[PDB]
C-alpha cells in the first residue's frame, strides 16, 4: 500500500507492506527480480516495523 | 508455389467481388474466422494479403487456427487471433498430370514448430540422429522436403487441393479494397442508417472540427462508440452522434 | 567484395540512461483527451542501454559494429550529423543457410530485400565523394522473395545533430517499424523528454529474426557519431492522448510505486491518502518444466500398423502406460483424415501429462 | 551408392501360371522411388511401373509391382508367349541412379 | 508419338575420340530432362549421365566411373542431343541408349523427385578394341 | 447460329504417331456441350465423346478430347489401320444443333 501526498504537492512516496516482517520484505517482494528503483523501497535507513 | 514456400500476394485498390467466383469453380472448403461469409459484402478491408499453396485432400483441415499437423507445424501456421477466410477446392484436373506431377513439395522434417505466418525455404539436411551427417544423405539424416506425387488415379485424400488464404484486418486503417455494394448520397444532420467504409449503425451525423492523422480513419474519444468518421469520397470529417438523445 | 578489419578485441562499451524514450503508437485509431492503458512490447523507463561509437579511436582509428541480439524487439537510437549510418541487417545466422532481411538507405529511396544473402564478416556501404556508393554488404543474393521501395527513412543532413529513433518488432510474421525525427542541440546522450514514435511501415517479411547488425558507410583507406541500442520488454503503459490526438505523456507501471498507484487509479495525478496497488512490478523471465523419468516411446506405431483391427461391434481396448506419447513420429506413418480432440486442445497436447490412457 | 540385387536370376515358366520377381536394395531408397522395365532382346527397355506400385500409360492391370523399404516384389500373372524379356529394377529417389543385374524370363 | 533416333556409332581404337547425337521429334524436346544409360553386351544396364533444361541452365551430373572423361550437351533449336567420347578404355564398349525422363519431375538443390525414364531409343553398338 | 470450323481439312499419317484435331466455334457454346463422331465410308456415325471430355461406352482411353470456351482439341494416340474415317464435331448446348465440315483422316 502506497501512502502519498498529492501529485500537485510532491512525487516522493512511501510504501507499507501489509502483515510482513521487515527482515522478510525482500524475500516477500522478490527484490532481486525488481527494478533498482523498486529496490530503494525494499530496504534502507528508514525502516519502521 | 509449394506449401513449404507459400506465395504471399498483396491485393489492393480494387473491388473484392467474389460473385464472379461461382462460375469459375466451386470451393470445397470456404470458412471464415472473425468475419461472417454472409456479412462479407457490407464491410471494407484495410490491408489484404493472399497466401497460396497446394495441399492434399486429407490436409485441408490443418489449415485452421488452433490445429495440429505436419503442415501446421512445419509448413504453414495460422495465428490464434486470425481474421480471414480460407478458400480451398479440388484441383485434380489441372495440377495432377499423367505419370504423376512432382513439382509440389512439403517439409516432412524440421527441428521444431513454426510461429504463425512464417515460411522456411532452407534445404539443409535434418540431423535426426545424434551423429552429424554434414551434408550427405544416409541413415539418421534425411532431406527435409518430400514430393507429393499427384496422380489422377489416387483417391480423394491424395487429390490436389488448391488453397488460397486471405488475411485482412477490419476497420483500423484506410480501406483500399471492398465489395460490390453501390455508394449512395450523404444525408447530413438527419437520423439515417449509415454505412461508412463497412461501419454500420443508426444515428445522426454532424460536421466536426477534429483533425485526423493520415493513418487514422476511425476515432474514439471513450473507446465504446466511434465518435467521428472520415467519409471515403469527401475527405471531410463527420462526427456521429446518437439518433435519439436529450433525455426526455 | 569484402575485406576484413583488424578488430580491437571488443573494448567493453559503457552504458547510458534512456530517460523515458521509445513510446510508440499501439493502434491506428484516433483517440483524443483519453487515458488508454496498453500492454505491448515497450522499452523500460530509465533502463540501461549500451552505446557504441560509430567511429572510435582507441590506438589509426578503428571502429566497431558487433552483431547484436534481437530479443523481442530492439530500440535503435542514433545521434549523427553526416549520414554515417545507412541501415541494418536482420537474420539468424546471416549466411546462405537461412533467409535474411536487408535495409539500405541511399540518397534516393529505401532498399528492402528478403533474400538468402551471404553476408561477410564485416559489412559496409563504402561511399567516395564524387557521392557514389559501392555495395559491400552481400556477396551473393539468391531465392529472393520480397522487394519494397519508398521515400527514404533517413533524410539527408548535408551543425546540430538530429536524433533518430527506430523500434523494430517481429510479431505474427509482420515486421513493424516505428520512427520519429526530432532535432537535438548540445546533448551528447539521450535527451530528457517525450517523443511519440509514429508508425512507418508494416513489412510482411515472414522470416525468423534473432541477430542484427548496423551498416556503417565509411570513406577511408580501409584497404564521429554514436548509436544507442536497447531491448524491449513486456510492460504495461498508461498512455495519455491530448486534445489533438498525440501521445504527450506516458507511465511505466513497473518503475516506482507512484507509477504503480497511477496505473491502478488510471489517472496521472493522485490525491493525498493511502492506496492499495495491484501487481505490476514483477514479470517472469525463466521457465522450468518437470516431467517424470520416462525414456521409452509408446507403441503407437505398433498399434497403428496392425494387420487386423477388431470389428466395431466388439472393439478392442488397450491400456497404454509408462511410455512417451510422441505423435510427431506418426506424421510419416499416415495422414489422419479426422483428428479432433474433446476437452483438450491438439496444440496443447505436447505440454500435458496424462494419468490413465486407454486406446 | 545403392546396390540393387535381383533374385532369382533364372526363370523359365510355361504360359498361364504365376511367377514372382524381387529386387533387394542395400539401403532404404527414398519414398519407394523404384522402376520396372522389360527388354525383349531386339528392342530397348520400356517403362512398366513407376513408384513401385503405379502403372504406366498403355500398361494393363496384369503388370503388378509392390513393396516398400528394402524388400520389393514384381508379380506377373497369366504369362503370354510375347512376355519374354529381361527385367530390371532402377532406383531414382537417391542420386546416382543404379540398375540391377537383371532377371531373365523365358516362355516355354 | 515419341522418336529418339541416334547416330554416330562405329568402331574406334582405345584412347580416341568420337561424337554421338540423338535426334528427337513429336514432343517438347526442350522441356524434358534427359539421361544416358549404357548396356554392356551380356551385362546389365548402367547409368551414364543426366542433363537439365533452361530452368537449371543445362546442369550436368555424371557417374563416378565416367567423371572427367565424358561431356554431355544439348541444343534444343535443331533438337539434337550430344555426348562427347574421350579417353576411352576397353570397359566403354556397350550399346548406348539415350532415354527420356518424365516431364513432371522436379529437382530441388540436389535431390530429384520423380525423375524416372519414360521412353528409350534403339541405340548403337559402339566397339572399342 | 453456331458455326463450327474444323482445321486442318485433310490428315494423312502412318500408324503409331500422333495427330491432332480441332473444332473452333464462332461463339462460346453453352457449358462445353460438344460431341465428336467418326464416319467410316460405308457405316453410320457412332458417338465418341460427349461433353467434350467424357468417353462414351465401349470407347477406350485412346480417344482423347479436350478444350473449353471456343477452342477445343481432339487428340488421337496410337492410330491403328482401322481408324480411317471422317471426324465431325457437333454442338448441342444451344439450339439449333450444327455440325462442322469435317476432317479427312487416312491411314498410310
Ligand atoms: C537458391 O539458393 C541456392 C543455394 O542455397 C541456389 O543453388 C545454387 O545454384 C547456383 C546456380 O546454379 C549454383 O552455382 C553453380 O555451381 C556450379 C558448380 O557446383 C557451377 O558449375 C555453376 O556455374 C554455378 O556457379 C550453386 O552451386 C547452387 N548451390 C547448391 C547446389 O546448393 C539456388 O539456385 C537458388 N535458387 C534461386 C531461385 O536462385
Ligand atoms: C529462429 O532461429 C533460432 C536460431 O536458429 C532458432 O533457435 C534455435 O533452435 C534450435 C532448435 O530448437 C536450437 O537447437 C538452437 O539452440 C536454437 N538457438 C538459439 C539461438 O536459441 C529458433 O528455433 C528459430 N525459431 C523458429 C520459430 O524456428
Ligand atoms: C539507390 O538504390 C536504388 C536501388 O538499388 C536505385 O534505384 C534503381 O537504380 C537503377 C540504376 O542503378 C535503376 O535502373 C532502377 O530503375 C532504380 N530503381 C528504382 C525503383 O528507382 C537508385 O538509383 C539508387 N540511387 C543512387 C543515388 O545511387
Ligand atoms: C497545483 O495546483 C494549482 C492550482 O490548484 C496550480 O496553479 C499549479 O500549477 C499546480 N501545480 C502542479 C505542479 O500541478
Ligand atoms: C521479525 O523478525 C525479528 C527478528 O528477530 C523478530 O524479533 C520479530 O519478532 C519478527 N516479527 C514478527 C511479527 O514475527
Ligand atoms: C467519386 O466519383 C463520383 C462520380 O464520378 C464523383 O462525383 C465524386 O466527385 C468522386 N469523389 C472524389 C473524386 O473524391
Ligand atoms: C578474412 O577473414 C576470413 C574469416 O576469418 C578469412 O577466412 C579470410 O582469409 C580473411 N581474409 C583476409 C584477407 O584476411
Ligand atoms: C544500470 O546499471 C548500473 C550499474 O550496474 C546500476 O547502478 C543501475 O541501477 C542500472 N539501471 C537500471 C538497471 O535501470
Ligand atoms: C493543438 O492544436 C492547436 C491548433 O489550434 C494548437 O494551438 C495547440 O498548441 C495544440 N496542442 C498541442 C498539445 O499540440
Ligand atoms: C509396426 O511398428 C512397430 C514399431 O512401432 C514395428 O515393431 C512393427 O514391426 C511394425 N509392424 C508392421 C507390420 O509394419
Amino acid at each position: 500500500s502506497v501512502i502519498t501526498p498529492g501529485t500537485n504537492t510532491s512525487n516522493q512516496v512511501a510504501v507499507l507492506y501489509q502483515d510482513v516482517n521487515c527482515t522478510e520484505v525482500p524475500v516477500a517482494i522478490h527484490a532481486d527480480q525488481l527494478t533498482p528503483t523498486w529496490r530503494v523501497y525494499s530496504t534502507g535507513s528508514n525502516v519502521f516495523q | 508455389a509449394s506449401v513449404y514456400a507459400w506465395n504471399r500476394k498483396r491485393i489492393s485498390n480494387c473491388v473484392a467481388d467474389y460473385s464472379v467466383l461461382y462460375n469459375s469453380a466451386s470451393f470445397s472448403t470456404f470458412k471464415c474466422y472473425g468475419v461472417s461469409p454472409t456479412k462479407l459484402n457490407d464491410l471494407c478491408f484495410t490491408n489484404v494479403y493472399a497466401d497460396s499453396f497446394v495441399i492434399r485432400g486429407d490436409e485441408v483441415r490443418q489449415i485452421a487456427p488452433g490445429q495440429t499437423g505436419k503442415i501446421a507445424d512445419y509448413n504453414y501456421k495460422l495465428p490464434d487471433d486470425f481474421t480471414g477466410c480460407v478458400i480451398a477446392w479440388n484441383s485434380n484436373n489441372l495440377d495432377s498430370k499423367v505419370g504423376g506431377n512432382y513439382n509440389y513439395l512439403y517439409r516432412l522434417f524440421r527441428k521444431s514448430n513454426l510461429k504463425p505466418f512464417e515460411r522456411d525455404i532452407s534445404t539443409e539436411i535434418y540431423q535426426a540422429g545424434s551423429t552429424p551427417c554434414n551434408g550427405v544423405e544416409g541413415f539418421n539424416c534425411y532431406f527435409p522436403l518430400q514430393s507429393y506425387g499427384f496422380q489422377p488415379t489416387n483417391g480423394v485424400g491424395y487429390q490436389p487441393y488448391r488453397v488460397v488464404v486471405l488475411s485482412f484486418e477490419l476497420l483500423h486503417a484506410p480501406a483500399t479494397v471492398c465489395g460490390p455494394k453501390k455508394s449512395t448520397n450523404l444525408v447530413k444532420n438527419k437520423c439515417v442508417n449509415f454505412n461508412f467504409n463497412g461501419l454500420t449503425g443508426t444515428g445522426v451525423l454532424t460536421e466536426s472540427n477534429k483533425k485526423f492523422l493520415p493513418f487514422q480513419q476511425f476515432g474514439r474519444d471513450i473507446a465504446d462508440t466511434t465518435d467521428a468518421v472520415r467519409d471515403p469520397q469527401t475527405l471531410e470529417i463527420l462526427d456521429i452522434t446518437p439518433c435519439s438523445f436529450g433525455g426526455v | 567484395q569484402c575485406v576484413n578489419l583488424t578488430t580491437r578485441t571488443q573494448l567493453p562499451p559503457a552504458y547510458t540512461n534512456s530517460f523515458t524514450r521509445g513510446v510508440y503508437y499501439p493502434d491506428k485509431v484516433f483517440r483524443s483527451s483519453v487515458l488508454h492503458s496498453t500492454q505491448d512490447l515497450f522499452l523500460p523507463f530509465f533502463s540501461n542501454v549500451t552505446w557504441f561509437h560509430a567511429i572510435h579511436v582507441s590506438g589509426t582509428k578503428r571502429f566497431d559494429n558487433p552483431v547484436l541480439p534481437f530479443n523481442d524487439g530492439v530500440y535503435f537510437a542514433s545521434t549523427e550529423k553526416s549520414n554515417i549510418i545507412r541501415g541494418w541487417i536482420f537474420g539468424t545466422t546471416l549466411d546462405s543457410k537461412t533467409q535474411s532481411l536487408l535495409i539500405v538507405n541511399n540518397a534516393t529511396n529505401v532498399v528492402i530485400k528478403v533474400c538468402e544473402f551471404q553476408f561477410c564478416n564485416d559489412p559496409f556501404l563504402g561511399v567516395y565523394y564524387h557521392m557514389e556508393s559501392e555495395f559491400r554488404v552481400y556477396s551473393s543474393a539468391n531465392n529472393c522473395t520480397f522487394e519494397y521501395v519508398s521515400q527514404p527513412f533517413l533524410m539527408d543532413l548535408e551543425n546540430f545533430k538530429n536524433l533518430r529513433e527506430f523500434v523494430f518488432k517481429n510479431i505474427d510474421g509482420y515486421f513493424k517499424i516505428y520512427s520519429k525525427h526530432t532535432p537535438i542541440n548540445l546533448v551528447r546522450d539521450l535527451p530528457q523528454g517525450f517523443s511519440a514514435l509514429e508508425p512507418l511501415v508494416d513489412l510482411p517479411i515472414g522470416i525468423n529474426i534473432t541477430r542484427f547488425q548496423t551498416l556503417l558507410a565509411l570513406h577511408r583507406s580501409y584497404l564521429a557519431a554514436a548509436y544507442y541500442v536497447g531491448y524491449l520488454q513486456p510492460r504495461t503503459f498508461l498512455l495519455k492522448y491530448n486534445e489533438n490526438g498525440t501521445i504527450t505523456d506516458a507511465v511505466d507501471c513497473a518503475l516506482d510505486p507512484l507509477s504503480e498507484t497511477k496505473c491502478t487509479l488510471k489517472s496521472f495525478t493522485v490525491e493525498k491518502g493511502i492506496y492499495q496497488t495491484s501487481n505490476f512490478r514483477v514479470q517472469p523471465t525463466e521457465s522450468i518444466v518437470r516431467f517424470p523419468n520416462i525414456t521409452n516411446l509408446c507403441p503407437f506405431g505398433e498399434v497403428f500398423n496392425a494387420t487386423r483391427f477388431a470389428s466395431v461391434y466388439a472393439w478392442n481396448r488397450k491400456r497404454i502406460s509408462n511410455c512417451v506419447a510422441d505423435y510427431s513420429v506418426l506424421y510419416n506413418s499416415a495422414s489422419f483424415s479426422t483428428f479432433k480432440c474433446y476437452g483438450v486442445s491438439p496444440t496443447k497436447l505436447n505440454d500435458l501429462c496424462f494419468t490413465n490412457v486407454y486406446a | 551408392e545403392i546396390v540393387l540385387t535381383q533374385s532369382p536370376g533364372t526363370l523359365s515358366l510355361s504360359p498361364g501360371e504365376r511367377a514372382t520377381l524381387s529386387c533387394r536394395a542395400s539401403q532404404s531408397v527414398s519414398s519407394s522411388y523404384l522402376a520396372w522395365y522389360q527388354q525383349k532382346p531386339g528392342q530397348a527397355p520400356r517403362l512398366l511401373i513407376y513408384g513401385a506400385s503405379s502403372r504406366a500409360t498403355g500398361i494393363p492391370d496384369r503388370f503388378s509391382g509392390s513393396g516398400s523399404g528394402t524388400d520389393f516384389t514384381l508379380t506377373i500373372s497369366r504369362l503370354e508367349p510375347e512376355d519374354f524379356a529381361v527385367y530390371y529394377c532402377q532406383q531414382y529417389g537417391s542420386s546416382p541412379s543404379t540398375f540391377g543385374q537383371g532377371t531373365k524370363l523365358e516362355i516355354k | 508419338e515419341v522418336h529418339l533416333v541416334e547416330s554416330g556409332g562405329g568402331l574406334v581404337q582405345p584412347g580416341g575420340s568420337l561424337r554421338l547425337s540423338c535426334a528427337a521429334s513429336g514432343f517438347t524436346f526442350s522441356d524434358h530432362y534427359m539421361d544416358w544409360v549404357r548396356q554392356a553386351p551380356g551385362k546389365g544396364l548402367e547409368w551414364v549421365g543426366r542433363t537439365r533444361n533452361k530452368a537449371n541452365s543445362y546442369t550436368t551430373e555424371y557417374a563416378a566411373s565416367v567423371k572427367g572423361r565424358f561431356t554431355i550437351s544439348r541444343d534444343d533449336a535443331k533438337n539434337s542431343l550430344y555426348l562427347q567420347m574421350n579417353s576411352l578404355k576397353t570397359e566403354d564398349t556397350a550399346v548406348y541408349y539415350c532415354a527420356r525422363v518424365h516431364r513432371w519431375a522436379y529437382c530441388i538443390n540436389g535431390v530429384c523427385f520423380g525423375a524416372y525414364s519414360d521412353y528409350w531409343g534403339q541405340g548403337t553398338l559402339v566397339t572399342v578394341s
